[PDB]
Order: C-alpha cells, then structure tokens, then sequence
C-alpha cells in the first residue's frame, strides 16, 4: 500500500504488536521521524521501503524519496494535530501553535501530549496540508509536553 | 522488522475538539537533534 494518508509504524521486535511511530504518505514517498525506525527498512504488506533521505538533527526521514511535505504554519492560524495513539483510531485535536523561539529563528509548537508511540502524527492547516510532524519536543516545569512543528526542506 | 499499516486520510475536521495552550519558550537544539530549554 502507497496510498496517500496516516500510516501506524508497527514493530515485533518486543511483546505482541507495538506501535513505534506514525507517518505520512504523499506523493509515494514515507515520511516518519527518525527517532520512530533510526533510518531502518520497512515494510508494506509484500514491499519494501528502504531509506532515501534522514537527518537525526532535524528528527526526520523519508522513504522511497525525497521528502515532499513543504506547507508551514500560516503563523496565525489554528492547526489540527491527527493524533494515531498506538491500538486507538486515529482522532483531529485543534490547537493553536506556541512558539519555540531558538537562536536559529522560530518554530511553531504544540503543546500537546500523547504517548510516545504517537511520534511522527502529522498536523495539519486548514486546507489539509501537513505542516509537520509531531513527536520531537521539550518537558517544561509543569511536566507536560510540548513538541515542535517539525517540517523538512522539499526539493 | 517494523511494517506500516494505514490508519486514515490526510484531512481537516471541522467537528474537531479545541485544546491545548500556545506556550512561548526559549529553547535549544542540541547535534543529537534534541530540544533543551533554556
Ligand atoms: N509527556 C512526555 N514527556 N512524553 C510523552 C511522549 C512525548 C511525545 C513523543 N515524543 C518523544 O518521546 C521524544 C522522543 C525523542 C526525540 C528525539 N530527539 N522525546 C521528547 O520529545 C523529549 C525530549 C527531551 C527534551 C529534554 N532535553 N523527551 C521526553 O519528554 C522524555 C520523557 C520525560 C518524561 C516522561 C516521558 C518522556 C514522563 N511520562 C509522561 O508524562 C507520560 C508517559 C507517556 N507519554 C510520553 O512519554
């Protein structure tokens, strides 16, 4: 299966099923974190997915291709994440983004907290784009989480 | 062996809860591609 959509990264390496990770499909190409598979091979039904391109600074990796996903927060706009919890259906939480103002500039984020086999769910604008993964992110006084809006160079 | 199994499309829902607040922090990403805050 290539079709495009919200894909759950499956191992069997532990007890049962376990859900690692999650990814998008667009344009035949997988896109996930790299902390979900490390740049490891997966599979589809009968295929093979090999790596194509990752960088553990950016926490992103792409299969069969270039990574394609290149929309970006509007800045003002609410977004959606489509949270793929592991063993739940997939569900569209709307938030609006904070900031996380580094020295290299700023990055939306999401505080938003889900288990760690959530990493890699897309958000989304208002017109359906993704505008990045979710999944790589800081623990702040409170203890909650909040990730970036981690999103990669197209081209 | 990790393998991937579709869990939906790609799509915006207007029935959608609304949560979640809009921190601002100051933080840094490390070579390991880690977020620290400062
Ligand atoms: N609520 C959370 N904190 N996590 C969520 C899942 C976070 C989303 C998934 N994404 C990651 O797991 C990435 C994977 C590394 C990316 C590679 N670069 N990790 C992170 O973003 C940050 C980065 C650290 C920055 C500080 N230098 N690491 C942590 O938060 C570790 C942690 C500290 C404390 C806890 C659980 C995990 C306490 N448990 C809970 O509260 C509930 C238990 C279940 N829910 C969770 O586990």
């Amino acid at each position: 299966e290539t079709t495009d959509g919200v894909y759950r990264v499956m191992t069997r390496r532990l007890l049962g099923s376990t859900q690692v990770g999650v990814g998008v499909m667009q344009e035949g190409v997988f896109h996930t974190m790299w902390h979900v598979t490390k740049g490891a091979a997966l599979r589809s039904g009968e295929g093979r997915l090999d790596p194509y391109w990752g960088d553990v600074k950016q926490d992103l990796v792409s299969y069969c291709g270039p990574w394609k996903l290149d929309a970006a927060w509007d800045g003002l706009s609410e977004v959606q994440l489509l949270a793929v919890p592991p063993g739940e259906r997939a569900k569209n939480i709307q938030t609006l983004p904070g900031i996380f103002k580094t020295k290299d500039g700023d990055i939306g984020a999401v505080a938003l907290d889900y288990p760690a086999g959530t990493s890699g769910s897309p958000i989304l604008d208002k017109c359906g784009r993704v505008i990045g993964l979710y999944g790589n992110g800081v623990v702040i006084k409170n203890g909650s989480y909040v990730s970036a809006i981690t999103q990669g160079k197209r081209e | 062996d990790m393998y991937i199994e579709r869990a939906g499309d790609i799509t915006w829902e207007k029935d959608a809860e609304v949560t979640g607040n809009s921190p601002r922090l100051d933080v840094a990403l490390d070579e390991s591609g880690d977020f620290s805050l400062v």
